[PDB]
């Protein structure tokens, strides 16, 4: 195959990998992590509550 | 009749030889262009091989 036909396929693979990375970030948001360490307060919302 | 037809076949073969020379020049130019495209990296080796054939 020509090297252009390799380069554009490699570019499409890298684009799909970046899309997988963004979907992995959005999947990492739904298990919400504490951004810092310290003392936690009360949960203002409990389980069953809808958040936006 | 034989001498006339032989002279006519000689002239016709010479004209057809000139046209096949032009065909060979055209194929040489096209093969050189495909060789340039393969050396750059845009065309694969198969497109070079068919022009070689």
């Amino acid at each position: 195959v020509s090297k252009q036909q390799y380069a554009d396929a490699n570019a499409a693979y890298l684009q799909s990998k970046a899309a997988v990375e963004q979907a992995r970030i959005n999947l990492r948001y739904t298990k919400v992590l504490s951004p810092i360490s310290g003392r936690i307060g009360r949960s203002a919302v409990t389980e069953g509550a809808l958040v936006t | 009749a034989s001498v006339a037809t032989a002279y006519l076949t000689l002239k016709a073969d010479q004209a057809q030889l000139q046209l096949t020379k032009d065909t060979l020049g055209t194929y040489q130019k096209s093969f050189d262009l495909t060789q340039r495209s393969y050396d750059v990296g845009v065309a694969s080796a198969l497109d070079l091989r068919q022009a070689q054939t």
